[PDB]
């Protein structure tokens, strides 16, 4: 004598994270800024070094 | 042409960055001897194309020999 309610099916998908890759280790390698302007400010002048 | 678009030019490998003159001519010696044996009107192009030499002092050196010493390989000095 039990009134059966209609079941509720979940129509929602799981959400993603802020880490854009799998690990936090693999993701850390892909945050190093690469370019030709980064080598520019490191080697700046040899005569200033000399 | 693929060598030209990938490797940076000789003028700003000595001005923006600072590479050394043994290392700068080692990359750009096969190209500056293929173009000199291609056409003779290109002979006036490359030798005008020169940047500032901040590593060595050009004040009482002769550039008639300083450019001439760094341009030649062992291919055109020794013969057997």
């Amino acid at each position: 004598k039990e009134k059966i309610p209609p079941p509720a099916f979940d129509e929602t998908f799981k959400k993603f994270t802020f880490i854009k890759m799998g690990n936090k280790l693999i993701n850390n390698v892909w945050k190093i800024p690469t370019g030709l302007d980064k080598i520019e400010q490191e080697v700046k002048k040899p005569e200033g070094v000399y | 042409k693929a060598f030209e678009e990938n490797v940076l030019p000789f003028v700003e490998l000595n001005n923006r960055f600072h590479l050394s003159t043994p290392w700068t001519f080692h990359i750009w010696r096969d190209y500056l001897d293929n173009q000199l044996n291609s056409n003779e009107n290109f002979s006036i192009d490359e030798l005008i194309e020169g940047a500032e030499f901040s590593d060595v002092d050009l004040t009482k050196i002769s550039k008639d020999l300083f450019t001439t010493f760094w341009r030649l390989s062992l291919y055109d000095i020794h013969f057997d």
